[PDB]
């Protein structure tokens, strides 16, 4: 349950 | 043994250094320009900093984000454990990052312009207590001093958020492996380009300083939880501060 942190790191 | 007693940068140590340069400068604007984007401050009603400086660390998480995503091999960690070590750390390397704006002078954070001049008060007014306060300019104080090189600065900061301790990290020996690169490259960087005096006893400093980093952690990490408690505070926060720091 980390989405915005998640789509931080996601490339 | 070999690459931490290595006399001179081999070509992957140079790498290394030229890319963590490269990440620092693409999330640290020295100009400050977004900063008028955050809620504005308020000073002179004794949490008044709070929603800008709230603003402030969210802006500055991001920021960190960005950093991690650069350091070699941390984007081939799982995501579980990438979030570990960002939610960790996260305020530890905004502890670090700060420094660069930091003055010894009247101890504040230059940003840099009279209404983002930072300074114990703003901190004070955001909810926090002498017992982070105190210890927090002192480190920053030892910082300073310590007159690092740039190429210092960025491998504490991947040092730092690469620590295989953390509470939640499950490849432990992966992390480990990053982060004995990296800690041997600011070894190695250290005895062939830090000039004497000042390359004496540096690397053992700045190991002392990321102890110390776990302590300041501990501390606003408690007071933080207390302020957090109470849900009209937590509203003032921002969505990403609340998903990494907790709510
Ligand atoms: C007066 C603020 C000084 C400081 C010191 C951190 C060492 C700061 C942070 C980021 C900066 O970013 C810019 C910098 O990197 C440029 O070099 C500058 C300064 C800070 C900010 C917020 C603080 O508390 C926030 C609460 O915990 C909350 C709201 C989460 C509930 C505590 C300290």
């Amino acid at each position: 349950n980390h989405p915005m942190l998640m789509n931080l790191l996601k490339d | 043994s070999h690459d931490s007693l290595r006399p001179k940068l081999s070509e992957e140590q140079q790498h290394i250094i030229a890319i963590l340069l490269d990440a620092h400068h693409k999330t640290y604007d020295p100009t400050y320009a977004d900063f008028r984007d955050f809620r504005p401050p308020v000073r002179m009603s004794p949490l008044s900093m709070l929603p800008h400086l709230a603003d402030l660390v969210s802006y500055s998480i991001q920021k960190v984000i960005g950093f991690a995503k650069m350091i070699p091999g941390f984007r081939d960690l799982t995501s579980d454990d990438q979030i570990v070590l960002l939610k960790s750390s996260a305020i530890e390397v905004i502890m670090l990052r700060s420094n660069q704006s930091f003055t010894m002078d009247d101890m504040s954070w230059d940003c840099g312009s009279q209404d983002y001049k930072y300074d114990v008060t703003d901190v004070s007014k955001a909810g926090h207590t002498l017992e982070l306060i105190e210890p927090l300019i002192k480190f920053q104080v030892g910082l300073k001093k310590l007159n690092l090189h740039e190429e210092e600065h960025v491998l504490l900061m991947a040092i730092c958020i690469v620590s295989p301790d953390r509470p939640g990290v499950q490849d432990a020996k992966l992390v480990e492996a990053i982060q004995d690169r990296l800690s041997n490259t600011l070894q190695t960087y250290i005895r062939c380009r830090h000039p004497p005096p000042g390359s004496h006893q540096l690397y053992a400093k700045m190991i002392q300083k990321l102890a110390d980093l776990r302590s300041l952690n501990e501390e606003h990490s408690k007071q933080y939880r207390s302020l957090s408690f109470q849900p009209e505070n937590s509203m003032k926060l921002t969505p990403l501060v609340l998903e990494v720091f907790g709510n």
